[PDB]
Parts: C-alpha cells; sequence; structure tokens
C-alpha cells in the first residue's frame, strides 16, 4: 500500500488505487487498512494523480504522434503541441 | 526552414557561366552571326 | 550478443586464406600486391586485441564495451572476405580484380566506411600494373 | 519535407541528422553532369529520368533550379565537341 | 524577413501582395495593434522589392 500509491500516482495504476474516469483514483475504502483519519488524507491525495493520468495520457496524444498524418486549433496544431510540450517540465 | 541558402549560389553562379561558354563558342568560331 | 558477436571469426579465417592460396604467379603480381593490403588490415585488427586484452585482464571490458568495438572492424572483414569469395569465384587475374575493387568502391559509398578500404586496395592493387 | 512539417519540437535534430547524411550521394551526382558532363544513374531513382541534341527526360528539391540542371548537362556535353 | 510560412492549417496572427493581411480577433489582447501593423508593412515591403 506503500510503493502502490506512489506507482498509483506516477501513472502506472496500482491495484488498490482503481483507475475511473468517474471517480478517478479512489481508494478501496472497504479494506482493514484504512480508518477515518486517513481516510480524509488518502482521498485528499488521489486527486493529484488523477489529473497526471489525463495530463500524461493527452501530452503523449498530441506531441510527436504523426509525421503530419482533426483540423481543429483546440485538439491539434502547433500550438496546442506547444502546450503539452511546455507540460512535461512544467 | 530547410532550403538553400548557399548551396545554389555556387551552382546558380556556374549554370549562366556554362551558357556564356557555349552561345560564345558558337559566335567566335562557327560564324552563326554570317547566316 | 554472442551471436552477433562470432561471424568476424569466419570472417578472419576467409581473409587469411587468400593470402595462401592466391599467392602464385599464375594470379600474378596484382594478386600479391592485393593480398599484401589485405595483410595490413588483419595487422590493425591484432593492434586492437592488443589494447582490449590489457583492459580485460583487470576487469575493466565487458561484453557491452566489446561488442561496440568490434562493430567497426566486422565491416571491414565483410568486405574483404566478400572480396577474397568473389575473386575466388571467377577465378580472377589481371584486371578483373582492379575493376572489382573499382565496383565495390562505387557501391557502398553513403557512409564511406568501406569506400576508404576499396580505395586503399585498388592504390596498392595498381602499383604493379 | 518532414523538416518543414515539425522544426520545432524536440523530434528536430534526430530527422535533421538523419536527413544531412542521406543527401551525401544526391549532391554528388548534381556535381558530375554540371563539372564534367557524366550522367550518373543510381538505380532508376534519379531526379532527371533517362537537331535536339537531347537523350535524357525529365518531363523535394527547389524545381528553380531542377531543370536547370536539365539544360545545364547536355551544354557540357556540346562542349566535349 | 522572407515571407514565407511553414503553417498546416493554423494561424500565427497574419492570415507579392497574397494573403497578408492582419485580423483583430486571432492577435493577442496584449500585443497590440500598432507594433502588428509594423510587422505586417516589414513583410509586405520585403516580398516585393
Amino acid at each position: 500500500m506503500i510503493h502502490e500509491l506512489l506507482l498509483a500516482l506516477s501513472g502506472y495504476p496500482g491495484s488498490i488505487f482503481t483507475w475511473n474516469k468517474r471517480s478517478g483514483l479512489q481508494v478501496s475504502q472497504d479494506f482493514p487498512f484504512l480508518h477515518p483519519s486517513e481516510t480524509s488524507v488518502l482521498n485528499r491525495l488521489c486527486r493529484l494523480g488523477t489529473d497526471y493520468i489525463r495530463f500524461t495520457e493527452f501530452i503523449e496524444q498530441y506531441t510527436g504522434h504523426v509525421q503530419q498524418q482533426q483540423g481543429q486549433g483546440g485538439l491539434h496544431g502547433i500550438y496546442l503541441r506547444a502546450f503539452c510540450t511546455g507540460l512535461d517540465s512544467v | 526552414v530547410l532550403m538553400k541558402r548557399s548551396i545554389t549560389a555556387p551552382l546558380a553562379a556556374h549554370i549562366s557561366l556554362v551558357n556564356k561558354a557555349a552561345v560564345d563558342y558558337f559566335f567566335v568560331e562557327l560564324h552563326l552571326e554570317a547566316h | 550478443l554472442v551471436h552477433r558477436i562470432l561471424p568476424v571469426a569466419a570472417s578472419y579465417s576467409a581473409v587469411t586464406r587468400f593470402i595462401e592460396e592466391k599467392s602464385s604467379f599464375e594470379y600474378g603480381q596484382v594478386n600479391h600486391a592485393l593480398a599484401a593490403a589485405m595483410r595490413t588490415l588483419v595487422k590493425e585488427h591484432l593492434i586492437l586485441v592488443s589494447q582490449l586484452e590489457q583492459l580485460h585482464r583487470q576487469g575493466l571490458l565487458s561484453l557491452q564495451k566489446l561488442w561496440f568495438y568490434i562493430q567497426p572492424a566486422m565491416r571491414t572483414m565483410d568486405i574483404l572476405a566478400s572480396l577474397a569469395t568473389s575473386v575466388d569465384k571467377g577465378e580472377c587475374l589481371g584486371g578483373s580484380t582492379l575493376s572489382l575493387l573499382h565496383d565495390r568502391s562505387f557501391s557502398y559509398t553513403g557512409d564511406s566506411q568501406a569506400q576508404e578500404l576499396c580505395l586503399y586496395l585498388t592504390k596498392a592493387a595498381s602499383a604493379p600494373y | 519535407q518532414e523538416a518543414l512539417h515539425n522544426c520545432s519540437n524536440e523530434h528536430y535534430p534526430v530527422l535533421l541528422s538523419l536527413l544531412k547524411t542521406s543527401c551525401e550521394p544526391y549532391t554528388r551526382f548534381i556535381h558530375d553532369w554540371v563539372y564534367s558532363g557524366v550522367f550518373r544513374d543510381a538505380y532508376g531513382e534519379f531526379m532527371i529520368q533517362v537537331k535536339l541534341y537531347w537523350t535524357h527526360g525529365y518531363v523535394v528539391f527547389l524545381k528553380h533550379i531542377a531543370h536547370d540542371i536539365y539544360v545545364c548537362g547536355k551544354t557540357i556535353n556540346l562542349l566535349k565537341l | 524577413l522572407h515571407g514565407l510560412l511553414l503553417d498546416q492549417h493554423e494561424e500565427f496572427f497574419i492570415k507579392s501582395l497574397k494573403q497578408f493581411s492582419l485580423r483583430v480577433e486571432i492577435l493577442p489582447s496584449y500585443i497590440p495593434v500598432r507594433v502588428a501593423e509594423k510587422i505586417l508593412f516589414v513583410g509586405e515591403s520585403v516580398q516585393m522589392f
């Protein structure tokens, strides 16, 4: 549960931190290793990794993905790729 | 941009020299002007 | 990785056999000069092997180092062994193994790792001509 | 064309390093037929394919000088006579 | 400095004397129209002569 959390937050989801698109990363919430004081902390920490997975997915998806084979600029083009390119160093 | 900036200059410099050497060769030896 | 490093030994046995079998006056002065410039690169190979031995005795050589080290002369031996096969197969003597080197030099010329080799072999082989 | 498509992202030096040594033989081809009038043909891939005194066909690189090369070789061959 | 662009279906706030104009929308709100006209003048003039 220690190493599993770092694995899930880095972007390689744990088997304890189940990846969902409606609740993101979330702790199991029913096993006897979690208790009300740490539950709030665990809920707080899950959100950062949920954002991290979407970030890394979107950066991989729009940077270096085609050789020049949408036409929309809010999904493709040089400026959006530049946004992802800055995002990895951020 | 990837284009010629200093490779076409020593190339286009030579094309016209070659052309002038042919056209002058017509006149001053074969007398195309006489025809 | 061990499988990829063995072919230079057959490509070294082929290079040492050309100097014996094709050293007769029937093939002539050009073949003698050709095999004697084949000999210089074998000298260079042994010169490689000495310094590699000094690194290996102190444990400071590994198979990842040896792979990178023997990759440049792998191509060298490949060219010399293929040329030995071709000169043997057509029984070439005279000018037919002075045209073959001219042809090999154009054949690989995009990197010019082999072009300097074939140019050197033609320079040495054409002096008795 | 893969240079002009992406010249700002991090995949640019790798593409330039490939293209910079892939243009070594093609530049030599152009430097032969213009300076000694030796036509060159690798495998059929040369940009110029094979009275009027032409034995060559013509009808990416700068097309502004491409058709100039087509006439610049036969002028050398005319100077050979 | 040349009058050449390499865009693929995108904008860099500019649209001889061919396809050169600036539109107020695509030009950023913190860059003024004033310096943008000077940029446009440079590009068009250099392309012409």
